[PDB]
This record gives C-alpha cells, structure tokens and sequence, in this order.
RNA sequence: CAUCCGGUCGAUCCUGCCGGAGCGCGACGCUCUCCCCAAGGACGAAGCCAUGCAUGCCCGCUCACCCGGGACGCGGCGGAC
RNA sequence: GUCGCGGCGCGCCGAGGGCCCGACGCCUGGCGGAGAAUCAGGGUUCGACUCCGGAGAGCGGGCCUGCGAGACGGCCCGCACAUCCAAGGACGGCAGCAGGCGCGGAACUUGCCCAAUGCGCGGCGCGCGAGGCAGCGACGGGGAGCGCGCGAGCGAGGCGGGCCCACAGCCCCCGCCGCGCAGCCGAGGGCAAGGUCUGUGCCAGCAGCCGCGGUAAUUCCAGCUCGGCGAGCGUCGCGCGGCGCUGCUGCAGUUGAAACGCCCGUAGUUGGCCCCCCGCCGCCACGAGGAAACGGGAGCGCUCCAGGCAGGCCCGUUGGCCC
C-alpha cells in the first residue's frame, strides 16, 4: 500500500463560474497590476481562502450567540484573522469577519508589506527582491513572494543583512 | 481467514496509542498477556514514544534482552508485552517507576510512584468461576487468576494484589457512594463518586457517578474501575479525572504555546 | 476526392513577422496593466477604445 | 563567522549508557566545518571528556538561516558505541571500515541454489 | 398529484423510479442499450484499420463534399464512418493505414452538415492527424 | 458558500428540447524554467506467462581433516500471517 | 453428524412456508462498507483502489498436516493449456515483485536493500520483491520563474566541500563561476478579443449551436495585431452541476405531451370534534456503546504552500473535540 498512498492533498483554490465576464475581468487584471500578481491562479487562491473564513463564521452565527459552538470556534477564527492582520484587532466581533474582501487578504502578502515598508520602489521590485532571498522575516531568509506575514511578524521584517546591501559588496555585477 | 492474524496496521491501532499515519506502514502487533488489544498499549510504545529512552525498536529490543526493565516485579523480554491499568513499570536502572494509569483525554499516562506504592497493584474480579474439583477462582482484570478467594468480595468489586507475595491483600468493595476511576469510552480516564447504579436486568448495568465539578457522568459496570472507597487510595493523576471541558483546554494550550 | 486541399495548396506563402519578444510572466500582465488601467494613452483618442481597432491601431503603429 | 553550538534536553539513558539530546549550532553568514567540528563544541557542553565518544546525527541545516538542529548520540561509554550503533553510523563516523561489496542477489541466489542442492 | 402522507415514502419512491425512465437523456445514460450499440464500445477513442474512403455530401443548406474513411474498429470488427478534420487532411490517411477515432461532439450524434456520420479521425499510423495538418510531424 | 445565455418567428409571448458556460477523472494531441508532494496493466482478457527473485530462523541433538567453526540431517517454531 | 446449534443429513409424521409492504424468476460491462465526485437547502452518481470484513488463486472437485488451511510460492484427480525428454518417463500454475506476450483508448525498472516500520525466529541478528530506497512517469495537486531597475542583482545551471543517505543521490548549506527560458486555443455571436490585409470563389474548408463561404468571406487559408488561460493549454468519453427537463422540498396535465368512457370496488394510502395528567407506538432532547483514516475542527510559521503532528526548557509539552 505504502505510506504516501495515505497523504492528504487539496485543491486551495476555486475557478470562476463563467470565465470570459467583463466586470470580473477589469477587477482582475486592476488587481492584477497592483499587487504584482503573476497568474488568475494567485487571485483565484484569495477568493477561495475568503469563501471558506466566510462560510465558517456564517455557520458560527446562524448558531444562537452563547451556543458553546461560536465561544470555541468563533473566538479562535477570530483570534486567527486578527492574528495574520487581515482582520482590524479593534473589531473582534464574528459579524465583521463577513464583511471582509480578497484585496484585504492580498494586502498582508509580503510583497504588499514591503512596499508599504519601503524597503522595496515597487510592488515588481518587492517580487524581485524577494526572489533573490534578499528578504528577511525576521531571523529567517523568506524565498516566496507570496508568504503572508503575521500582523507581530511585521515589524521583524528587514532587508537581511546578508545580501544585495551592508554585505559582502561583489555578487553578480560588482564581480565583473 | 484460516488462522490469527499476527500483524497490525498503523490506521486500524487504536487512536488512543497515538501513532503516525506517516510514522509507518504497520504498527506493533500487540501480544496476549494480560492486556487485550483495545484494552493495552505496547511496551515498545511506552519506551520509544513516552519515554524515548529507546530510538528505535532495534534499540528496545536490546534493552529488554539484557532486562532492564521489570513489570510487576518481573524482567519481561517482550517489545510487544501488552500494558494497561495499575500495571507498575519499573526502570531500576534509570532509577524512575511509575504506573500506567489513565489519562481525561484516554491516553495511557505515567504516574510516579514512591517504592511501598510500587509494591502494590489494584485489580477488579470479572467474575468468580467454579473449576478443578469445584475451587473457586476470581479473574482479574489483568487476567491473573486467584484460587480461594474469601467469600465477601463479588464481581466487580476492586481488591489489590501484594505483588511480591502476589496475593489479595484488601477488599474495597463495590457500593454507592465509592470513588471510581472509568476505564472506557466517552468518560475514559474520569476520577468519580458513586451516585447511583441502575440495575437495568437483562443486559448493561449502568452506573451514574458524579466528579466534584458537579457534571454526573452515566457509564455501564464494564469500564467502572473501583479506587479505594470515599479515598482515592492508590496515587491518582495530577489532572485527577476533573473533566477540563474544550474551551477551559484551549486555554491551556495557547499558556503552554505562550512559552518560546 | 481529387479537388482535396485546393485552398491550402494554391494560398500565398507570408512569412512570421520578426518582433520584439514580448514580456512572459507576470511581466506581461504589468505591460497589460499600463494599457487596461492607469496609463491609457494607447488606449484612448478622446473616448475609450477597443484593443483591436483599426484606429488604436496605425495610432500605435500597425 | 563566529559558531555557538548548544546542547538542549539532554537524557540520561544508562542502559544504552548514551546522551540523547538536541544540538543547535548557530553559525550565521558561516558554514560548519562538518559535524566533527562542532562535535568538540558540543562536547564542551556534554563534558564527555572525548570528541570521539560523542556520535552526531541528522544534522538539518534550515533553508538560509544558521539554525540547524541535530539529534546528539554521545555514548556515555566506548562499549556503548561499540555495540548499540547502526553499523552504517560507525561506518560514516569512521569508527570501523565497510566489508566488501556482496551482491546479495548472489546470498539470495545461493540460498535457492543450496535449497535445491538438498 | 403529489400524494403526501406521513406513511407515503413507498409510493414516491415508486414513481420517481418508473417515472424518471421517461427522459431520453436518462434513457440513453442508464438504459445501456445504446452501450451495446455504441460502435465506440464506452470508450473515448477506439483503433481501426481503414477499409474504404469516400466523399459525402454535406447536408444542404451547406454544400461540400466532406472527406470521410469508413474503417471497421479492430475492437467489434463494428463498421464507423469518419470525417477527417482540417483542410485537405485525406490527403495524410491512405486506405489500410490504421486509425484512432474519436467521437465527433455530440455524444453519438451526427454534428455540423456532415449526415449520419459520428465520428472522427484523431490519429494516422502513430501521428496525430492535427499535427500532420499544422506540419509538426510528416508521413 | 442560491445566476444563466444563443437557436422554432415577418415580429412577439410561451412551452419545449437543442447547443453553450463550471468542476472532476481517465484517455488523446500540442508543448514544457526549476523545486516539493504524488496516481500509476482495475476499466467485458480472474487471458497466457520465458528468466531471476518473494520463507525462513533455530542450535534442541556434533565422533563433518579451523574449532568449540556451528556443515549436514533429525528435531523445534513459522510458513493459515 | 459436527467444535457445536440447526433439515445440516437421514428416517418418521403432518401441510405447511413465501408473496402488489413485489414473492419466484431473470439480468447485472454486481465485492460490500468506511468513503469519493459534484455541490444554496434538498440531491445525484460512483465506490476495482490506501483501512476493515468477504471471496479466489486456469477450471471443477478431493484431501493430508496441524491449535487453526477444504491451504494451491501443500498434495491428489479429472479438465483444458504449457516445458523437458536419450521416448521409458519427468513436470508446472506470476489475480506475489520486476519483467515478457496478447488485448485494449489506456498503465512504470528482469534495479538496490532490510538501515527504518513491522513480522517470523535467538537473547546478544538473521530472513523478508512485506516494506523502505532510488529510476520511470504533464494521473494529478502545490510553490517559485522568463526580470527588476536605469544601476544593482538573482537563480536555472556548472564545480568542489559539508549536510543527507544500507550506499548513493535529491533537498538544504556554503565557497567559486555563473549563460531567463511559453505555450495552447481562439477574435461574427453565445464568449473576452480586428468589422483588418491576403489568397479562394457554395469549391476547398470552417462551424458543439446559430451559422459561414456562390468576387468586395467580421467565420475558410495565411501573415497582422489582439484576447483568454497559463507550464500548461486544447480535444474526446463519462459522472455531477446547470435541469424546478424527474420536482420531498419543487414540475406539468382546457387548448403546448398528458384526467382512466363510466360506476362499484379490496389491497394500499388518508381520515372531523372530543377526555388533560396512564400504558404502549412513533416523536424530540440528551446519553451510553463500538474502527481509525477521511471530512470538519483546537493548537503548532513544513521559509510560504500542498503538507504533517509537530514542537520547544514546555496543561503529567502537545497531538483536544465532533462525526
């Protein structure tokens, strides 16, 4: 039988229903430039992650308030949006979480957090930079332009001091 | 078919052992004893998971080999010896004993012990049996089978073995109002007074005992394990069978998660 | 039967214009960002306009 | 370029007579000189009094960063290493030399072809 | 209609299961006659040795004369007609080449102004016959 | 985690199917810069099989030209998992 | 007789037994569940395949051994179907693993090894195509690329050294070099994207559907631009959704398809109002009991992610709980 037969796998996102729309695609490719999105696939991986938050705090309030259920499940689906930085920490009401958008989601990828940092000119330097592992999260080299930082981890992030600058001063061009 | 099936795999354990689904593609194969599979959990187990004084089953193998360890006093070879309730599992080497009793979440848990708790081991007589020119017998739950046992204690009625001179030394009888510890089930590993027992003749006594959170859990004669009388007698775990409820646990967790 | 393919066999051979290679990747969507979005000089001639018209067209060169 | 090798929750393990426990070597911007070089290091903590008592495996190095964690397996005594050792571990150690290739399909083969010899 | 009783499941049932049979498209999907009449067997693509080639005339209004190969699937020895998609692409199938059909579309309907024909040429002799058109592979 | 849209007409409103729009999971074509996970002769042939291989271990009982190697057999246990 | 119970078999005696609440027959391109696909609610379809139970080793049978086999990597017989042969005889059984042929639309190496995970046997480890390790592999799922900036960079590679490994390798870590690289379907609509410029002339083709082409083709065949999706994209067969076109929610029956020509009528289904305070039935709630995986779902930064049960001086660190 063997022991990868057992292992979980998932599709983590969801396709549109009709795929040639106008007014979806203007949004898209509106986001598309702003957050330096590199296929549908990314964006289509937000409204997926939003559509299951969703559903579970929509189930969670249908429940009567004070049902056992929303204290166990509410408070921790709460705990963990304020916890990533999607959710505002002031909120902290389930009735909120509804109304949340990809974008907000989007906004927490370390390429939207650089940029607003700086540490980067632009959301395709950020991609960039990121790439060639010049970021740091704090104590940890991060490769993936898509990794969404935690709301504490935000001010950890710096340029790590091992490379493009304060470093060694000769990779790639200097070299030559 | 044909005869016994002398392997286990990892998914089919009980979820109690706590083993990997990716750990492997088998499991141990628990041996008979004095523990049944549902009712046991590996030596193997205690060692190379709980313990971890062994890395790997190679390893605890060499260390059972050269006897290191002792249950109920007696050196045991077997990596696959089926271990459960009040059974003593001794270190001297490493110079730790402990019992194996049950935890509120249902796993098997190491409780420390000091050398006069060692000596001793609680049981429970299933029941008492006529056989061999018409001595009677009482069967305990760990299986170990006393002849002639004085006429007062019935079924399901605790007694404790000395288990150096391995015999009863004391009976404390089963009765409203006794503490008792449940073995199986929803309320596994739950420390409380007797409040009432349905006899419901026919099938499935079912007993109601009560904790001192005031919360009376309903559970049948099967898995109700006597522990001492209003006394807890023998050394109970530090949670002591409270029933912390979900959202109390959660809490815990996030303390311990706290920590760096 | 023997008139199979009377199209293809007497069409004009035109030769793949040679181009710039365009920006693959993210890199493209960037470039069609400037065009749908902020930018819009290649786009409009007084009122929006159509990515294939004749107009835009001859406007940005072919 | 400076290397700070840790030792944490070390086991005391007499029947094995080992010293089970986890080593954090932090070497940033640095590259460990092999698991011998921090193994003196390590030793510094054990206090085994020999580099070569202790035995270091699964030395993980972390993508980027200088934590890497190794399980340690500094035998209390030489017997212990002599006996309770993988003979692959001894053999990347150095300890002992690796027989010579066997087929094993030949050990395999054999044991059909002596079967059928009865 | 709709008898409803607390007690009624059993007749529902029924009539849903004698009822639902009337739909072509239950029909065709569960009955399974069309299975044993499928020349393609329940199978997406089926091989076939060409045994004749012809010209049949497109439905009107339209008018061509469409390009087709009649080849016997080597799995029933079952006869199919098959159109040859692309411009002038007979011209690649040669009589006894060997050929994998596919259906035309219309899940066993004749499609377009081809008549009566279900079925179309995906391969010859190990080449796809779209490559064959677009020049990626020859002969 | 609630949607439709083309086609009967001179036009129109219906019913009604036809065809599209989404996801699968297999085939087929075209193509593929790296890394991770991962299915893989089930699909009306439970058709046929060349070769090699998948079940041994023990040391009870050693008068087999090293030794107390532990051949070989006898025994034992597994081969029913 | 059996391990035993039983028409299980045999005598003996009666006439039962089953059935529109579908018996019996027949067919099934029928292993069943846990589950899976799709999915407002309700639903539909599949369940060979990972766990559990069943059944079979070409087909029927029959046995022996053992505590347990009607065992086939045991035996014996017929039956097809092989091999050898000095011609008397001998002898198999890959629905075990690799590998071969046939067949089909469709499917991987005659590898390497017990180091783990188990098991058999031993007390100082051996066996294992169970299993693990590599190769193959766009079944698929997941993550980063083909630049950014206007000067600085990366990683794809290449080479050493660690790390890893039964041994490699891959990953990852470092030095030293360092060379970014896109397809596939379309643009008349539905349906997002020229009413371009060629050829051609109801031909050749295209077109799921509406249709298009017969000299000014918005549709073919090509350059041209553009659009979608993206290391993937297109086609085919099917499931599900769409389809309130199967309807319990939730269809329709004057005329679109559809009230039996009528009355009686049993089975079936459905029955006004009434008693408070009890007994059975459903009924609702909450238990207990018994498999996890799966699916939810607590916690945990596998660098993110698909993942996994982790982790870290830690609730007796965890791995809760629901189903």
């Amino acid at each position: 039988p063997r022991i990868s037969r057992h292992r979980n796998s998932s599709k983590t996102y969801s396709t549109p229903k009709k795929p040639f729309t106008k007014p979806r695609l203007d949004a898209e490719l509106k986001l598309c430039g702003e957050y330096g999105l590199k296929c549908k696939r990314e964006i289509y991986r937000a409204r997926y992650m939003l559509a299951k938050i969703r559903r579970t705090a929509r189930n969670l309030l249908t429940l009567d308030e004070n049902d056992i259920k929303r204290r166990f499940e509410g408070a921790a689906l709460l705990r963990r949006l304020h916890m990533l930085g999607i959710l505002d920490e002031e909120k902290d009401q389930l009735d909120y979480v509804l109304g949340l958008r990809i974008e907000d989601i989007f906004k927490r990828r370390l390429q939207s957090v650089i940029v607003e940092s700086k540490l980067a000119k632009s959301v395709h330097h950020a991609r960039n930079m990121i790439k060639a592992r010049h970021i740091s999260v704090g104590g940890q080299i991060v490769n993936i332009p898509s990794y969404m930082v935690r709301i504490s981890n935000t001010s950890r992030v710096a340029i790590a001091d091992t490379s493009s600058l304060a470093p060694n001063g000769k990779p790639g061009r200097t070299k030559r | 078919a044909r005869g016994v099936r002398k392997h286990l795999k990892r998914l089919n354990a009980p979820k109690h052992w706590l083993l990997d689904k990716m750990g492997g593609i088998w499991a141990p194969r628990p041996t008979n004893g004095p523990h049944g599979l549902r009712e046991c959990i590996p030596l193997i187990l205690i060692l190379r998971n709980r313990l971890h004084y062994a890395n790997t089953y190679a390893e605890t193998s060499m260390i059972l080999q050269d006897k290191n360890v002792l249950i109920d006093g007696k050196p045991r070879t077997d990596p696959t010896f089926p271990v459960g309730f009040m059974d003593v599992f001794e270190i001297p080497k490493v110079h730790k004993t402990f019992r194996v009793l049950y935890d509120v979440k249902g796993r098997f848990t190491l409780v420390p012990i000091q050398s006069n708790e060692a000596g001793f081991k609680l049981c429970r007589v299933q029941k008492i049996f006529l056989g061999d020119k018409g001595m009677p017998y009482l069967s305990t739950h760990d299986a170990r089978t006393i002849r002639f046992p004085h006429p007062d204690i019935k079924t399901n009625d605790t007694i404790k073995i000395n288990l150096k001179t391995g015999k009863i030394d004391e009976w404390y009888k089963f009765d409203i109002g006794k503490i008792v510890m449940v073995t199986g089930g929803r309320n596994c590993g739950r420390i409380g007074t007797i409040q009432a027992i349905d006899k419901h003749m026919g099938s499935y006594t079912m007993i109601r005992m009560k904790d001192t959170e005031g919360t009376e859990f309903l559970t049948r004669l099967c898995n109700v394990f006597v522990i001492g009388n209003d006394s807890p007698a023998v050394a109970i775990p530090t949670t002591k069978g409270i029933r912390p409820d979900i959202i109390k646990n959660r809490e815990l967790r996030l303390r311990s998660i706290a920590k760096r | 039967l023997t008139s199979a393919g009377k199209v293809r066999k007497c069409t004009p051979k035109k030769e793949k214009k040679e181009k710039p290679r365009p920006p693959r990747g993210r890199a493209y969507k960037r470039l069609l960002y400037n065009k749908n979005f902020v930018d819009d000089t290649l786009i409009h001639n007084g009122r929006r306009l159509g990515p294939n018209n004749l107009l835009i067209r001859q406007k940005l060169g072919f | 370029p400076e290397i700070t090798v840790k030792v944490r929750k070390v086991l005391n393990n007499p029947l094995l007579q080992r010293q089970q426990c986890v080593v954090d070597v932090l070497h940033p911007g640095c590259t460990y000189e092999s698991k011998e070089a921090i193994k003196a290091k390590v030793a510094q903590q054990l206090k085994v009094a020999d580099q070569k008592n202790i035995v270091l495996y699964g030395f993980k190095t972390s993508f980027g960063g200088g934590h890497t964690v190794g399980f340690c397996n500094a035998y209390q005594n030489m017997d212990a290493l002599m006996k309770y050792e993988p003979g692959f571990r001894k053999i990347r150690c150095g300890l002992i030399e690796a027989p010579k290739p066997v087929s094993r399909k030949q050990l395999k083969n054999l044991k059909n072809r002596r079967l059928k010899k009865r | 209609s709709k008898t409803s009783g607390l007690y009624t499941a059993r007749k529902l049932r029924t009539v849903r299961r004698v009822n639902r049979w009337a739909d072509k498209k239950y029909r065709k999907a569960h009955l399974g006659t069309w299975l044993k009449a499928n020349p393609l067997e329940g199978a997406c693509m089926a091989r076939g040795i060409v045994t004749q080639k012809i010209g049949i005339s497109a439905k009107q209004p339209n008018s061509a004369v469409r390009k087709a190969v009649r080849v016997q699937l080597t799995k029933n020895s079952k006869k199919i007609t098959a159109f040859v998609p692309r411009d002038g692409s007979i011209t690649y199938i040669d009589n006894n080449d060997e050929v994998l059909v596919a259906g035309f579309g219309r899940a066993g309907r004749a499609v377009g102004d081809i008549p009566g024909c279900r079925f179309k040429v995906i391969k010859v002799a190990g080449i796809g016959l779209l490559a064959l058109f677009l020049r990626k592979r020859e002969k």
